[PDB]
């Protein structure tokens, strides 16, 4: 009801970021979310002598027709000062990736009840624009607490700590992490309990209030890993052998005591590649020590928070998609694989944002924040793209590859 | 007195720990000083500025310009550094309409608001900014000392704040109106509709009344201004649009800038016109900026040049926008890096036109640029229309199927169908998954020095071939690529190819048709030979047979 002095970062000024242009569909719903915001007093229009500017656009969340106003607020967050005031920082909690359900709740709109610094607010402008500009772009900024605003979540922790107290007194075992407008509460309990405990929670918001009724389920102790796994075959060809041999090279990089050396005498000559060669005893030895290396765990791998997480994806084909999240080169954290491409299966760039959202919840589950990715995907179609397949209320950083990695054959 | 609303003022304000401007008012000669006396005592009494006391430490030089072929003077107020010291505003047009966006109307009126601007009032708190000094007769009194109390011409805010307080104003007019468009431009207000013209008519009278809440009148006799309208290098009539006359000049010899001009032309010719080129007169400019230097056409510029002029022989317009109908966006593929558009909704009546030109750089494909294009004209569409149009485009399902499936990125085109105009898009060769029974095995490599640039290329073969060549003047990445040229040359129909090369990977996995790279461009006119090849990468210096003996022969 008072509000959190907040200022940006010293001797920067604010976004001032170009509107990217937005469908017939989404400019429609912008102009009726908006006006409503206003006459709910959320947001004022601005005027000229307002330079600033962030980007706008529309989502519809997983499994709902409701259209949602998304703020892309990656240039603001980077420009607003950093919050350790009051709290040095939530230290992050490393139960939630152990819990068996953990469910995510939208929670942006308790932010709408807490007013914004008045000297602060010039800097969320935004503009819904005109098709074909032929209207002046209405211009508008906040005046409460924005979603997707880093400033949000922190600013109003000690009203939500407080919402949540009796909800984990009563339940001292449940686990909850709040990122940017989500809610992550995690549980051990058969999923109709589970639910009813979600919806318990529900119950506390809205009975402080007076999008929170969706619920997305994820099961992080299920979740899947990738070791190194080398072929197991009765027969081997040239061809066979000049790809194991590929392969062990490049895990020499990550493992240090992986030999190629009996291996690669097999194929001593210059032979057809389609020719069987017999696996040598030497050479079998030399495989197994190979396998029993990469059973073991990557050496001198660790978690630095102050660092930032790189996320690289491969397209596999078939509608599969390989991923390491890693901070230094060869010390991967987390590797996984997807084939559940929901919706897409004739459209690469779909799966490849769902591919991406599914990332970085997973790395906000395990660290409490995005990564970085490496995108296998030209500039121009992405930023066509993503935005019409967007379903979370966060955006990740991102650059793109221009240039076929030789590992995609090694994680295929 | 009829009561009348103010007009909200925009507080302004100088960039953080500028102070204002402090500029010396140069000599005038007591001519210039009598003629600014009298302008200004105008704009006095009309309130635009006022006399201030000699408190004020601000100052910007005003200067007389002679009127040409008249004997009136007129002001110049040269802000230019209070505009270097003022805050940054929104600026609205910075995104002009595109005439293909536009909607046919049956009457556009123009309706001159230059009266009007001059009730949006300077920020009080700002005027003390804008003073300047007119030199007294002799330098024998202090010089008279204004401020400005209204939007100053040629101060960085006036246009942004004249066309935003107007664009306050006449919203509710427009939101009560929805069978009218109004838009600003300079002194301008132009208002459309569809109405009969009585009914149009009496929409303007109501738009009189609605401005005079705001005490701005609107002149009786009507603007002279009426359709065809020239703005922003076009012609717009009421049901249909084009650009002003595109003349290309006859030369006998052509400069940088000639050519640089006549690329301008072109280029804005060809939303409109089906089919310009620019990419030959554009070679022309590569790396020089001369403006003054001359540069003989080549004979390709010249064939370029003539079949514009041929396009350009008579007037083409394009028609507007339909909502109702659906948006078709066809492309031409045309050599060389080019590719040529057309948006309709109904067959041959095209809303625009466009082109568009591959992106510099070392390896391309006609897929990639055709999917780049479609990507761009996507974007346009969605600008224009807030929408994606259908596409026709010159490549088989089939082949983008494939395409699509097996390119290493992702990558996806919108809804669209295949029309049946050459030349089409195809996929020159395609390498194969697995190694080839039967077919012979080419073991490859090549290595220079990196001194003396001497090197060596070559194979050998589970058959026993076996070539090694000696070049000159190359490279480490060179050899290698040398290398597996000679494996296709000197192979059958059908063959493998084991590299180490991850250079060489890199480009053929990139699958490029042309390249810039001479070399480059021989090894894909041998792959589009083969019937079956296979290429498979080794690690280096690891002990593998083939690629041993081979690096043993190429490196000394
Ligand atoms: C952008 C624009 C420039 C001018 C004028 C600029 C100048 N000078 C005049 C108008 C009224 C507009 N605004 C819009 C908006 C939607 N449809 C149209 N259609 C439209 C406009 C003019 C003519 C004609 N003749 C026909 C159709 N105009
Ligand atoms: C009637 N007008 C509108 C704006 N124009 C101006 C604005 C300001 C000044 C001035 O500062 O004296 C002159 C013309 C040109 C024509
Ligand atoms: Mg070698």
């Amino acid at each position: 009801i008072e509000t959190v002095p907040v200022k940006l970062k010293p001797g920067m000024d604010g976004p001032k970021v170009k509107q990217w242009p937005l469908t017939e569909e989404k400019i429609k719903a912008l102009v009726e979310i908006c006006t409503e915001m206003e006459k709910e007093g959320k947001i004022s229009k601005i005027g000229p002598e307002n330079p600033y500017n962030t980007p706008v656009f529309a989502i519809k969340k997983k499994d709902s027709t409701k259209w949602r106003k998304l703020v892309d607020f990656r240039e603001l967050n980077k420009r607003t000062q950093d919050f350790w005031e009051v709290q040095l920082g939530i230290p992050h909690p490393a139960g939630l990736k152990k819990k068996k359900s953990v469910t995510v709740l939208d929670v942006g709109d308790a932010y709408f009840s807490v007013p914004l610094d008045e000297d602060f607010r010039k800097y969320t402008a935004f503009t819904i624009p005109s098709i074909n500009n032929e209207t002046p772009g209405i211009r508008y900024q906040y005046n409460v607490l924005p979603q997707g605003w880093k400033g949000s979540p922190a600013i109003f922790q000690s009203s939500m700590t407080k919402i949540l107290e009796p909800f984990k007194k009563q339940n001292p075992d449940i686990v909850i992490y709040q990122y940017m407008d989500d809610l992550y509460v995690g549980s051990d309990l058969e999923i109709g309990q589970h639910r009813t405990k979600i919806e318990e929670l529900r119950q506390h918001l809205l009975r402080w209030g007076l999008f929170l009724w969706m619920g997305y389920e994820l099961h992080p102790d299920k979740w899947t890993v990738q070791p190194i796994v080398l072929p197991e075959k009765d027969s081997w060809t040239v061809n066979d052998i000049q790809k194991l041999v590929g392969k062990l090279n490049w895990a020499s990089q990550i493992y240090p005591g992986i030999k190629v050396r009996q291996l690669s005498k097999l194929l001593r000559g210059t032979k057809a590649l389609t020719e069987v060669i017999p696996l040598t005893e030497e050479a079998e030895l030399e495989l197994a020590e190979n396998r029993e290396i990469l059973k073991e765990p990557v050496h001198g791998v660790y978690y630095d928070p102050s660092k930032d997480l790189i996320a690289e994806i491969q397209k596999q084909g078939q509608g599969q998609w390989t991923y390491q999240i890693y901070q230094e080169p060869f010390k991967n954290l987390k590797t996984g694989k997807y084939a559940r491409m929901r919706g897409a299966h004739t459209n690469d760039v779909k799966q490849l944002t769902e591919a991406v959202q599914k990332i970085t919840t997973e790395s906000i589950v395990i660290w409490g924040k995005t990564p970085k990715f490496k995108l296998p995907i030209q500039k121009e179609t992405w930023e066509t793209w993503w935005t019409e397949y967007w379903q979370a209320t966060w955006i990740p950083e991102w650059e793109f590859v221009n240039t076929p990695p030789l590992v995609k054959l090694w994680y295929q | 007195m009829v009561p009348i609303s103010p007009i909200e003022t925009v507080p302004v304000k100088l960039k953080p720990g500028m102070d204002g401007p402090k500029v010396k008012q140069w000599p005038l000669t007591e001519e210039k000083i009598k003629a600014l006396v009298e302008i200004c005592t105008e704009m006095e009494k009309e309130g635009k500025i006022s006399k201030i006391g000699p408190e004020n430490p601000y100052n910007t030089p005003v200067f007389a310009i002679k009127k040409k072929d008249s004997t009136k003077w007129r002001k110049l107020v040269d802000f230019r550094e209070l505009n270097k010291r003022t805050q940054d505003f929104w600026e609205v047009q910075l995104g002009i309409p595109h005439p293909a966006g536009l909607k046919k109307k049956k009457s556009v009126t123009v309706l001159d608001v230059g009266d009007a601007y001059f009730s949006v009032p300077l920020d009080e708190d700002f005027r003390k900014y804008t003073a300047f000094t007119i030199p007294s007769i002799n330098n024998e009194t202090p010089g008279i000392r204004y401020q400005y109390n209204v939007l100053p011409q040629g101060w960085k805010g006036s246009p942004a704040i004249f066309q935003s307080s107007m664009t306050k104003i006449l919203e509710p007019f427009a939101a009560q109106n929805p069978d009218i468009v109004i838009y600003q431009y300079m002194d301008d207000l132009y208002v459309g509709s569809d109405l009969e013209i009585g009914q149009h008519r009496t929409k303007i009278e109501e738009l009189r009344q609605h401005l005079l809440r705001w005490g701005l009148t609107t002149p009786d006799k009507k603007h002279q201004k009426e359709p065809p309208f020239l703005w922003m290098g076009y012609e717009l009539h009421p049901d249909k649009w084009t650009v002003q006359p595109i003349v290309l000049p006859e030369k006998d010899s052509w400069t940088v800038n000639d050519i640089q001009k006549l690329v301008g032309k072109l280029n804005w010719a060809s939303q409109i016109y089906p089919g310009i080129k620019v990419r030959q007169l554009s070679k022309l400019l590569r790396g020089t900026k001369a403006l003054t230097e001359v540069i003989p056409l080549t004979e390709e510029a010249e064939l370029e040049l003539a079949e514009n002029r041929e396009i350009l022989k008579e007037p083409v317009h394009g028609v507007y926008y339909d909502p109702s109908k659906d948006l078709i966006a066809e492309i031409q593929k045309q050599g060389q890096g080019q590719w040529t558009y057309q948006i309709y909704q109904e067959p041959f009546k095209n809303l625009k036109t466009g082109k568009y030109a591959r992106m510099r750089g070392a390896h391309t494909n006609d897929v990639k640029q055709l999917t780049e294009a479609v990507q761009k004209i996507t974007t346009e569409s969605i600008v224009i229309w807030g929408k994606t149009p259908k596409f026709k485009l010159p490549i088989q399902k089939e082949t983008w199927e494939t395409w699509w499936t097996e390119y290493w990125q992702a990558t996806w085109i919108p809804e669209w169908e295949f029309v049946n105009t050459p030349p089409l898009v195809k996929l020159w060769y395609q390498l194969e998954k697995e190694p080839i029974v039967g077919a012979e095995t080419f073991y490859v490599d090549g290595a220079a020095n990196r001194e003396t640039k001497l090197g060596k290329a070559g194979y050998v073969t589970n058959k026993g071939r076996q070539k090694v060549v000696p070049l000159t003047n190359t490279t480490n990445q060179k050899t290698e690529l040398q290398a597996i040229y000679l494996a296709l040359q000197d192979s059958g129909l059908e063959v493998n190819i084991v590299t180490d090369s991850q250079y060489a990977l890199g480009i053929i996995q990139a699958q490029p048709d042309k390249s810039e790279s001479e070399l480059v461009n021989q090894i894909i006119e041998q792959l589009i030979k083969k019937e079956k090849v296979y290429l498979a990468w080794v690690p280096a210096h690891k002990g593998i047979g083939g690629n041993e003996q081979v690096d043993k022969l190429v490196s000394a």
